[PDB]
């Protein structure tokens, strides 16, 4: 307004935004309602290894004391602790879950895991193996049928033993590696060959008992090589299709989104012009173009690896811009692992 | 029996040294606060990784050098200001020229009056440039103060007597999070 | 994964790598012999 | 064989020595501190007695006009005093433009809104000297055959 | 301001900077804290020989006395000694620790050994060789996977027994090289050919058990000459890797960055100014000059044997400016040790 | 010939079997192999000319 006279001052209305980056890794392990040495806390929320001491002064046995043991040992961060009733409420307050582990429960872990799917929570679980030595005569499908099908998850079967106290189950190997893989370099790279330490799978499995459960599904052995040891192999996920395997293609569209959903919601109920369509537009390319010299998502002409497009009548024409709705589209070619090397020989 | 206090008394003085010698533009953080025993709760990194989101800021302990002020975020957390001193730069910057064209509020609307105040907020920015508190290069591209007729008004409004001063600055942001990545070549 | 304003480390990783050669030479023998402990009876052993 | 922890701040310490007397063993104040100039107690004194110094000359030039031509009676007097003084080894470097420098001038300093608000204003350089505290001592033989 | 008529003043503000070098070399002392004839204070925090000997004037012969006897044999540093349990806490907490010996303590010490570089705190660890003759017929490889595999560590089998008294771990007796290696010439020097005095290895090693445990592992035998007497022998880290063999190359960046993360803790909370940038760059070449002009670092046309690079968007754009974080990068042409020697002759 | 020039870089492939199939891995393998071969070449096993 414009009452009386003298100085008025005014500023700007609207600024730029942008997408802060994310934190790609934090998961919530699985507890055992039953178990007795612990705490009838269902939800426990641990920071670094002080406090977890301090809760739990003596060594114990149990499939959990041994999965926190090996998490924190190899980095680690913050991890929540919840029992196996309450996924479904713990995922969808806390809004920062990554990882959906199993430490040695499959019956009741398996209906909760693919509950927090079905609402589309864009959360990406990890499963355990059968228990100990499929004998390899026969039955290679037998196997595989308690073990839900979709394009989150694998099984990380050799159960490896942990020669200094009791067993491990896999699914705290397998999260140990992606820990020392996405602070060291991104999260498009496959928790493939780096290597862990103070762990001894507790069988020796072969070169070819890989080869048969390549196929269909994903069994992702863990074997020992001479030089670098006790590594993980094979990245692969539960459906062969070919927009779906490769465990790390599914994590980069995973963490891809969840960092812009984080960011507009400052930005809902704005108007649908003209500044905001090419305010957008300019905002997220340019956090691709900060992710594609990274390389995470290959290709040359930078135009060619991704297209964002936003406007009036290539989409969301104008009956639907009545409606309120502003629908936006983009698409972007990520990289690949190179898991099969073949190489030819010739006279030129 | 040591008696507590809510440091929001103490702290009003350590902005007074921070405009002494360095000026407004920079982020009090390395000051160090003269004469304290100790907090009264000792607080670590694992939850300073919690609290520096959702910003407000922390009064920190070290080994070598004692207690610190450390955080220089405000709470709203839009990109548009985040920061302490990007936020007072333009709170400083607004006042000193705000009481400066009170003596002149009732004067002719002519062309005249408009290159006279268009040169004097000119060389008020430019001094301000070249002691390092506008983030601009080397070119001249920190301000674009324009008063004309033509531009930025027209004849209309010129019938219920206003001007409009069209100016802005490119402000300089504190650096944190210093990130090295060595690499082999 | 940064919110302490601090300094921060981190190097970069790759696994840039070079080849070597090595010998073509030490075969094995697979005629009989006699060993002098019950050990050596069937398992490969490196002659120097 | 405490306040041998150089994480609080430093001391002075004091030393009775064998053939010759209780010899004073500290000048480094309590700015703990590597880099900035404000160890080794006499820099710190050294340049108040110089801003004693040109106080006291200051106040004599108190109301002047604002010309050019009046700051050039300053100059020649600094120009004049304190190369007596670094001539006196009281300062670093082997030539005087090293040594001191001076930069007032019209927009080297001020400007008009400052000769319209009066300041008189200089910029005081100085290059700094230091002590030699420690005997970092290397042998070679040199085998010489 | 300037608010009564008279004379005020003004001053320089902020100044440069450079780094403050190093200590390269503070050893904590792996205590064994079940043990007895000892402080059952865990850590213990000692400057050199005067106050051990008003501690122990007690000559024992548990590792750590004849460590600390041979430690301080060889002049010594202010080097500690704390448990096997409190490894990570003083880590946290000093802020100087270089070096981790092996008084053979491998339990708990290996996974607390992970358990930081799980974090990754810019330290050189060092273990134990095993306890006694391999055979060397057979079993190459099956004596190493009892040790976490690292850019940081080797193992120095022989067991030097010390003919005065007890068998020596040679994690001590290394640390000795060490000692008269940065006192001799700093880091990059590899400490290979320091010959230690009184010390006798348990065994005469080989030159081919030796020579083919040279590879896969850190093994790095101590073996007599002539000449040279019971000199330690071969470097190299555990992985043989070109980026990381050659304990030194590695341990030149374990050290060539805890001084400069240190030094510009000062300078946070800064006007991010392009003369900020240029400022930073201006101080550190120059000591890098002097670091290659040491021959620490290899390289002629040093700007070639290092590059650095900073700006608004080479390093560090808009947004992320915008965000506060700044990046810089910087690699370099290191020495390598000369391990090898072959030579050639011909008759022209 | 063919035989142990196949075996040297097989053992060196095999420590990256697992890495993103983008284009600098590319250029970083095919230099590696063409520093292996262009040293041979120059002691007398390759029968090309100049």
């Amino acid at each position: 307004t414009t009452t009386y006279p003298g100085v008025y001052l005014s500023e700007d209305a609207v600024s730029s935004f942008s997408v802060n980056s994310a934190a790609t890794a934090v998961p919530l392990f699985a507890y055992d309602s039953e178990n007795t040495n612990t705490i009838n806390k269902p939800i426990q929320v641990f920071r670094n290894w002080a406090e977890f001491t301090v809760e739990y002064p003596t060594p114990l046995e149990d499939a959990f004391y041994t999965s926190l043991s090996l998490w924190f040992m190899h980095g680690g961060g913050k991890c929540y602790l919840v029992n196996e009733a309450n996924i479904a409420d713990a995922v969808a307050q806390y809004d920062d879950i990554t990882l959906i582990v199993a430490a040695g429960t499959d019956t009741t872990t398996y209906t909760a895991f693919t509950t927090v799917v079905g609402q589309g929570y864009r959360i990406f679980g990890l499963f355990d193996g059968p228990k100990e030595k499929i004998a390899g005569t026969a039955k290679p499908d037998e196997v595989m049928e308690e073990y839900p099908t979709s394009p989150f998850g694998a099984v990380f079967y050799p159960w490896g033993t942990l020669a200094s106290g009791a067993a491990v189950p896999p699914s705290a190997i397998a999260a140990a590696s992606i820990t020392q893989t996405d602070r060291t370099r991104g999260v498009w790279k496959a928790p493939a060959n780096q290597a862990v330490n103070g762990v001894t799978p507790a069988f020796a499995v072969s070169d070819d008992f890989q080869g048969k459960y390549n196929q269909g599904k994903a069994l992702n052995m863990i074997r020992t090589f001479s030089g670098q040891g006790t590594v993980v192999w094979g990245a692969r996920t539960l459906e062969d299709s070919d927009n779906w395997r490769y465990i790390p293609v599914r994590r980069l569209f995973n963490a891809v989104e969840r960092d812009i959903q984080k960011s507009l919601n400052k930005l809902v109920f704005e108007p649908n012009s003209q500044p905001t369509w090419q305010r957008v537009k300019a905002a997220v390319d340019s956090y691709l173009h900060s992710l594609w010299q990274q390389g995470a998502l290959a290709g040359n002409t930078p135009a060619d690896a991704w297209f964002v497009q936003v406007g009036k009548d290539l989409t969301m024409t104008q009956e639907e811009i009545n409606q309120g709705k502003m629908i936006i589209k983009i698409g972007l070619a990520a990289v690949r692992p190179a898991e099969f090397i073949i190489l030819q020989f010739s006279q030129d | 029996a040591p008696l507590s206090l809510p440091p929001s008394a103490l702290i009003a003085g350590v902005y007074g040294k921070t405009d002494g010698e360095r000026g407004v533009w920079k982020a009090p953080a390395n000051v160090v606060l003269n004469g304290v025993s100790d907090v009264s709760v000792r607080v670590t990194n694992e939850q300073q990784a919690e609290l520096n989101p959702k910003g407000i800021n922390v009064i920190r302990h070290f080994s070598d050098r004692g207690l610190v002020v450390w955080g220089s975020r405000t709470q709203k957390d839009d990109d548009d200001w985040r920061y302490i001193p990007v936020r007072r730069l333009f709170d400083a910057a607004e006042r000193d020229i705000k009481k400066a064209l009170q003596p002149m509020v009732f004067e002719p609307n002519s062309q005249l009056t408009w290159k006279r105040v268009q040169t004097a907020i000119d060389n008020y920015l430019y001094r301000l440039w070249q002691q390092g508190a506008l983030a601009g290069n080397k070119a001249e591209e920190a301000y674009f103060v324009r008063v004309g007729k033509g531009i930025t008004m027209t004849q209309d409004e010129i019938n219920q007597g206003k001007m409009i001063i069209q100016v802005g600055m490119a402000a300089v942001r504190p650096a944190e999070f210093i990130i090295l990545k060595f690499t082999q070549d | 994964v940064t919110s302490v304003p601090g300094v921060y480390i981190e190097e970069d990783a790759s696994p840039a790598m070079s080849v070597s050669a090595s010998a073509t030479a030490v075969p094995l023998f697979v005629a009989r012999f006699t060993p002098l402990k019950p050990e050596l009876a069937g398992v490969i052993t490196r002659i120097g | 064989q405490a306040l041998l922890d150089n994480q609080g701040v430093s001391c002075n310490l004091i030393r009775s020595f064998v053939g010759k007397g209780v010899r004073l063993w500290g000048c480094r104040t309590l700015l703990n501190e590597e880099n900035t100039a404000w160890r080794y107690i006499q820099i710190r004194l050294l340049v108040s007695s110089v801003e004693h110094y040109l106080s006291k000359l200051a106040r004599a030039y108190l109301f002047e006009p604002n010309t050019a031509p009046t700051w050039m009676k300053l100059k020649g007097q600094v120009w004049t005093w304190l190369r007596q003084q670094w001539l006196a080894g009281a300062f670093f470097g082997t030539v005087e433009d090293e040594a001191f420098s001076l930069s007032i001038g019209l927009d080297e300093t001020m400007t008009e809104d400052d000769i319209r608000h009066g300041k008189m204003i200089l910029q005081v350089r100085l290059a700094l000297l230091a002590p030699a505290e420690f005997i970092a001592i290397s042998l070679t033989l040199d085998l010489r055959d």
